[PDB]
C-alpha cells in the first residue's frame, strides 16, 4: 500500500494473507474470505502450494488471533489469461472452514453486475510494500477513487472495463502495490474489486479485477 | 543456507501486484546464465512468456539492481556476481 495508513487492528477480518510456493522461489498476496471455507483473490497469485492466514494484523508475528489454512483446491477462472492479466480472479476452497469469530468473518459480495461510480469512494487494504524501498509488517489501507474508463483505456492496451476497474487518481500518491495482488477494493462494505496490476513505478492508475462482472461463475464454482 | 530476491516483472506495460522472490543461496558467486535461467523460468510462470515470446517481442531485458547502488542491465535478446550484493532484479518484455 502505497501512501496509505495502518489499520486498526482486525477492523479488516476478512483480509486473508497468502503465501505461495512458486518455482523456483515465494511469492506473497491478499485474497479476502467471502464464506468459511472461500478466500477470493487474483489468479495470478495461483500456486501448487499455497497457505493462508486469517485474523492476522502483524504477519511477521505468529499472533493468537491468526488462523492457518491450507488451500485444498485453487481455482483460477477458466479464462485467465496471463500475458495480458486478464479475468484475473481464483477462488480458493480451503481445506477446513475458519472459525468465525469477530476477527476473522467474511465480506460480502455485489449483486449481480452492480455497477460502481467513476468518482466512487473506496478502500484498499493489504500487506505489500509501502514503497520501492520499504516494506510493511501490519496491514495497511488507503482511500482510493474510481476513475473514468479512459484513463487506464489509454494507458494499459489490455484493460477492458467490462471486467475490469480502473482506480486511482494519477494526481495522488496512493495505490496498491507489490503483495497487495488479491485484496479487496471496499465500496460502501462491499467487495466490488480485486487488485490486480499496475505500473511498475505504483503510480496510478491501477486495474483491478471487477467482482460483479464474475459474480455467476463465482456461485456456480462454490456449490 | 538461502535467501530471497525480490523480483518484478514488466510486460506490454503492466506488472503484476504481487510479491514475488526468488531462491538463491547465500554469499554465493554465480553467473548470468545462472540469473538468466531464473529469469525466464518466472517469467514463464508468471506471465506465460518462454524463449519463442522473447523473439517475437520487440525489445526484453532484466536488470539486476546492487546493494551498493549499481545496477547491471542485461539484453534477453542477445562477469560472476555475489548473491549476497543482489538486492532486487526486474524484468520488462516489449
Ligand atoms: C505451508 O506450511 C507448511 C507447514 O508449516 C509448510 O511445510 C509449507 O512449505 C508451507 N507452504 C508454503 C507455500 O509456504
Amino acid at each position: 500500500i502505497i501512501g496509505g495508513r495502518e489499520s486498526r487492528p482486525h477492523s479488516r477480518p476478512y483480509m486473508a494473507y497468502l503465501q505461495i510456493q512458486s518455482p523456483a522461489g515465494q511469492s506473497r498476496c491478499g485474497g479476502f474470505l467471502v464464506r468459511e471455507d472461500f478466500v477470493l483473490t487474483a489468479a495470478h497469485c495461483w500456486g501448487s502450494n499455497i497457505n493462508v492466514t486469517l485474523g492476522a494484523h502483524n504477519i511477521q508475528r505468529r499472533e493468537n488471533t491468526q488462523q492457518h489454512i491450507t488451500a485444498r483446491r485453487a481455482i483460477r477462472h477458466p479464462q485467465y489469461n496471463q500475458r495480458t492479466i486478464q479475468n484475473d480472479i481464483m477462488l480458493l476452497q480451503l481445506s477446513r472452514r475458519v472459525r468465525r469469530n469477530r476477527n476473522v468473518n467474511p465480506v460480502a459480495l455485489p449483486r449481480a453486475q452492480e455497477g460502481l461510480r467513476p468518482g466512487t469512494l473506496c478502500t484498499v487494504a493489504g500487506w505489500g510494500r509501502v514503497s520501492m524501498r520499504r516494506g510493511t509488517d501490519t496491514l495497511r489501507e488507503v482511500q482510493l477513487r474510481v476513475q473514468r474508463d479512459r484513463q487506464c483505456l489509454r494507458i494499459f492496451g489490455s484493460y477492458d472495463p467490462r471486467r475490469q476497474i480502473c482506480v486511482g487518481d494519477r494526481r495522488e500518491r496512493k495505490a496498491a502495490f507489490k503483495g497487495d495482488s488479491g485484496g479487496p477494493l471496499l465500496c460502501n462494505n462491499v467487495a466490488h474489486g480485486i487488485v490486480s496490476y499496475g505500473k511498475s513505478s505504483g503510480v496510478p492508475p491501477e486495474v483491478f479485477t471487477r467482482v460483479s462482472s464474475f459474480l455467476p461463475w463465482i456461485r456456480t464454482t462454490m456449490r | 543456507s538461502t535467501i530471497q530476491i525480490p523480483y518484478t516483472i514488466t510486460v506490454n506495460g503492466t506488472s503484476q501486484n504481487i510479491l514475488s522472490s526468488l531462491t538463491f543461496n547465500k554469499n554465493q558467486n554465480i553467473s548470468y546464465k545462472d540469473i538468466e535461467n531464473k529469469v525466464k523460468s518466472v517469467l514463464y510462470f508468471n506471465r506465460g512468456i518462454s524463449d519463442i515470446d522473447l523473439r517475437l517481442s520487440k525489445q526484453a531485458e532484466y536488470t539486476v539492481h546492487f546493494k551498493n547502488g549499481t545496477k547491471r542491465v542485461i539484453d534477453l535478446k542477445s562477469d560472476l556476481i555475489n548473491t549476497s550484493d543482489i538486492k532486487a532484479i526486474s524484468v520488462n518484455v516489449d
